[PDB]
């Protein structure tokens, strides 16, 4: 009966004392492991007769890799020990949860597999960008982000026409740009996918202003663009926010009904 | 339970430097 | 009886097989047709002795004229179908997805008509914009794009006022912009006209900051349109979700009441 | 009783022939007087031996003045009309339909007077600014516009607290914006007054680009302006939209009720 | 029994005469306070034989000095009058009005007794920054400041999970922004701290522009940053405004019972 | 309704174009 | 449905290919 | 209330001008 206890002072970290040592150990080195993970693409300052300021990462290679190395074998740990206490190995193994731990600790052994590869550019910037889903494991202490999860998947199809119709008007929008705006004068909107990034920009309302019509067709096609893009991304935010309101609530409602 | 974490933290952290320190 | 069976397939794609097939070839050209007239604008490489890079449609001439031949052929034997199996053949016609239809496939014969002017622009760049309302026939196969032609429908008057109050609130800060920013050296507000396009940028909160005041009177004008235009933009936005809403809704009672 | 019934047909110039085509002639020059003031600064190209291009006004001055002088006579014959046949004329003079009338009318009869001032700048921008505000004769015309003034009018003290909570924040972080950014090189934020500038396009989501933080602290506190900018410009437009919608839904439950 | 009336006066101004001069000077002299603190930093002009021009507070600082140490003797002494009236003194002293006036008079005795090291910055900046918080003493004067207050109080949780969230969004996004963008000519993305900055401009839609993509993955991962920041800064957004409705409706409700 | 007003308005249309060309 | 949908889809874009090649 | 407010506040600042003048 040991499995089950274990199990249960995983999924309940507050019922026991050891689970909430686990708890809190684990969450401490997610924090460490984002924020080394941030800090070393820092410039360090020029190392003595450097030619240039090295990122701390590079100039501080062996702590890093040890630090990176702690928060791994943390992590590992922790999976293994969800994995043996788990009920059916088989439906923890197929979990969000379980996915989300399976990125967080894969890069570290791929890119031990592939050390030879480490200078080589393309699959080591990958496994760098694959290491910031450990902020993911995170899910496991904020409710809120649970939450999140559960609306973004209660809301699964709003947010597919909302990708399916902000694929029209841009589409639709950098062919009408393209058009007005190809004859300019050094035009950036060199084609269809390059006024792309101008119509997604213009719909969002950021307005960087790297890209902006010069003829009246293109200022009055970007006008409607930005106002077409405000009513496309309005239609499913009042849904997604209502749903996260009635989780929440839901919650609470369990929580003062248990306690 | 936080002590004991804080503890285990503590203890973790000071292998990682010593880790450090010899390599 | 064979006219009221094949406009039953097409009305409900779901409840015969050939239905089913011709629902899915037709979409899959939609897509075609789209991806093609998109990518024929990128530059394809320097070809062999060529001064510049050649678009792939200028390059592949040939081919993407075979390919946009195949797709309105498609939608041309679908359209006749569906004029020939229709009730009342009239009120077909005047229905928004035959309007939509017709629009999709007229640009190709009206540029084979004029294939001496496709080297003339104007009338070129024209039929290449009008291929583009191709995807329109998406709405064929996407529930929610017809939920929001009804929405739109159904907030005729708050779109219309949209249009009115926008055009009024353009008129009166262009005026005050243009008045309060004529005299600054080399001023971009040359005109009344001319300062629609920076209260139009300013009302939406887009700030591309290609035109931006230098006047005192300029800034607090500014920022006074910026606040009107969040408020003005504001007022259809909820009519406009909640009709969404309420029609998906309706439509979803109607389903399962009927299922 | 002739009094009372011309009252009446204007008040309500769906009731008599002679109301309805006085209502449309008097709506048709309004928007020829907006239309004529937007054009007269629209360049007119080179004229004949001319050195630079002169506004549509310059050139054809004569022509432009005698269209307002038309469109100023018929809305003081308007306005004269009015107060002839108001039943407490002095209710009616106090009015804010009389209040835009007067404000319409006045600006042509001061550049009658002034007209060795005319060359003299000030009050020939002012007067021309002031010129503007005859689209707000609309307002007679489009019962969307009134419903937003009695809307606006009904949202008094959340409007006064926007205004005052938006001169709070704008203080607060131009204040520190000043202290973090004064020190950098070429800085723009020269004094706090000049911050107010940054602070105001950060609020709304504006985002100009023309005045930037270049320091860490200007960095973060930027980005904290935005967001409480986003907060205090959200607080009062969900009563404002409200309003709106409920205004106007009694109007058409009264509309419904008498008709 | 003096003591009781005095708190009462201090606690209802408009109950006593003296009470309510005693609100509008304070109010008055806050005012005075805020506008001087700007104002002070504004250049007035080359003074006779000056190299640059001066600020207001530089060429006047006799004046400036003596205006706020009337307006901090005021305060002072309105303090001193509510610490000396008050039931419980360190209920008082605890209360978040006391730490507002408390913060408010500090910074002038501290540049009293720091006089050597009013030239030294660091210290000067941050004592000028601190002065901006005598407008919270409006907070006294103002009702929807405190019931600002009492919401942000009362949605502390959603504002925690707000600042939360936003931070891992804006860590993943910088540090796929940065691994994306960090090798392009001149690259701004020269760190993920430096890539944050750009991340939260792009969540907010602000748009400055000063940081924008160059590559293909840049853009796309832009456009994903400008959506889901969207997402992210709207959730909480309905519950903040619902509950400031919600405190106001409440205080109305209190105020008719009563009245 | 819409005719009068149509009429009233070509002229008087009509009359500020004299005007201009007398002037 | 699906397969004969896909079987028409790849008979035609076969058509489209051989049609470009001859041209 | 309005007024003894108001001429307390002329008070405090004509001290506040003639504490200017002198320095
Ligand atoms: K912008
Ligand atoms: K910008
Ligand atoms: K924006
Ligand atoms: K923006």
């Amino acid at each position: 009966t040991a499995r089950q206890r274990v199990w249960r002072a995983f999924e309940n970290p507050h019922t026991s004392t050891m689970a909430l040592v686990f708890y809190y150990v684990t969450g401490f080195f997610i924090a460490v492991s984002v924020i080394a993970n941030v800090v070393e693409t820092v410039p360090c300052g020029s190392s003595p007769g450097h030619i240039k300021e090295l990122p701390c990462g590079e100039r501080y290679a062996v702590a890093f890799f040890c630090l990176d190395t702690a928060c791994v074998m943390i992590f590992t740990v922790e999976y293994l020990l969800r994995l043996a206490a788990a009920p059916s190995r088989y439906r923890f193994v197929r979990s969000v949860m379980s996915i989300i731990d399976v990125v967080a600790i894969l890069p570290y052994y791929i890119g031990l597999v592939m050390t030879d590869n480490e200078d080589v550019s393309g699959a080591f910037v990958t496994l760098r960008v694959f290491r910031v889903f450990r902020i993911f494991k995170f899910s496991r202490h904020s409710q809120g982000l649970r939450i999140l999860g559960y609306t973004l998947k209660s809301c699964a199809s709003e947010l597919g026409f909302l990708l399916f119709s902000l694929t029209m008007a841009i589409i639709i929008f950098a062919t009408v740009m393209f058009y007005a705006e190809k004859g300019s004068s050094a035009s950036k909107f060199t084609s269809i996918p390059a006024a792309f990034w101008y119509t997604i920009v213009t719909m969002t309302t950021l307005g960087y202003g790297d890209m902006v019509p010069k003829t009246i067709a293109g200022k009055i096609f970007g006008s409607i663009c930005s106002l077409s893009g405000v009513l496309v991304i309005a239609l499913p935010v009042p849904v997604i926010v209502s749903n996260f309101s009635r989780i929440y609530h839901q919650n609470q409602r369990a929580d003062k009904r248990r306690a | 339970g936080i002590a004991i974490a804080l503890l285990v933290i503590l203890v973790i952290c000071s292998l990682i430097v010593t880790s450090v320190i010899l390599l």
